[PDB]
């Protein structure tokens, strides 16, 4: 707020607040898709360490970092895990890496988790981010003249 | 013997035969190159 | 009339690299050379689909 | 679909379905180039573990994650692998890291695999993604007025 007086940094600071409607749309569509992806991969492979903050981590905090290039592969894929009889329930299991991905992971239909990872990276890193650059370019070219009259 | 030459005479089916035969060419080229290539 | 275009030239290019890949494979000491020329040739056949 | 009634999130939800033709073009050009790159690097260096789902993984699923910043270098480069006589066939070999990249990798003409990695990152990261931002900006500025009349 101090540097709105300046000649060059003036109008460009004023414009930023008029872009916050499109960021709020992006947070809407992201939270719908983040819940949809997250609980599906959490249900398909069910870990054994089921504390409440741990499952909230591996539902809302894995995929949010996945859209910024941080993709954990060793925590949800059989071919990168070491197998073993680490549970006491019917079925086949595996042993993930890292103290947050649970202790055991079901091996059943793990190709479907690989497909949900592909569809998530498509809709997030391609549809939404490139659509968001489209809405910022349209809004900025529309409100640039009014924000210079206001400044 | 009329609708046979009606369906198979159209240019969409000559094009569709081109694409199907060309993808099977690339699949054959991939099976030769990747899996069984004896020295 | 054939040489003037660019995809008659490109399909010509894919077939000439195919002949070079076969003729390099059949000599006994140049097996891995043909093994790589057919890989670059598979790229040129798949850019046909565009 | 429930929130299309709303005043601010209304038209921006309606527009998203009219962008799906350009995503379908991008999937077309990507799948042509993904096959072209993938089988070439798979043929140049031939691994020894040749199950059918394993080669489908290391043809279609390495390069798709390469355009999102996940680049495996230790699985296709001699200078990052440890050499050794791990095969029983004529030639020189190496030993990759990871349970999915095969057990042995040919050392022949590995500079060409480094060049196919450079050409892939050029055409995918710069040529296609920045062209896709261009087509979303053009389409959005063209259909914005009709989607407000329709909404
Ligand atoms: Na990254
Ligand atoms: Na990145």
């Amino acid at each position: 707020h101090i540097f709105t007086v300046n000649k060059q940094l003036g109008p460009k600071i004023v414009i930023v607040s008029k872009m916050m409607k499109d960021v709020f749309f992006f947070l809407f569509f992201l939270c719908v898709w983040l819940v949809a992806y997250g609980v599906a991969t959490e249900g398909i492979l069910r870990p054994q360490d089921r504390s409440l903050p741990s499952i909230l981590r591996r539902v809302f905090y894995r995929p949010y970092l996945q859209i910024f290039g941080q993709i954990p592969q060793e925590e949800m894929d059989v071919a990168l895990m070491i197998p073993g009889n680490c549970s006491m329930e019917r079925g086949s299991w595996a042993h993930p890496e890292g103290p947050v991905a649970g202790s055991c992971v079901s091996q059943y239909a793990n190709w479907l988790v690989v497909l949900l990872l592909i569809v998530f990276l498509l809709v997030a890193n391609i549809l939404l981010l490139n659509l968001l650059i489209a809405m910022f370019s349209y809004t900025f070219s529309k409100v640039h003249g009014n924000s210079d009259l206001y400044w | 013997s009329k609708r046979w030459s009606d369906f198979w005479g159209a240019p969409v089916t000559a094009f569709l035969g081109n694409v199907v035969s060309y993808l099977l060419f690339l699949l054959l080229f991939a099976h030769v190159l990747l899996v069984d290539f004896q020295p | 009339l054939y040489l003037s275009d660019t995809w008659n030239q490109c399909d010509l290019l894919a077939l000439t690299c195919f002949l070079l890949g076969v003729g390099c494979r059949l000599t006994p000491g140049l097996f891995d050379l043909g093994r790589t020329v057919l890989c670059l040739d598979f790229m040129i056949f798949t850019l046909r689909l565009l």
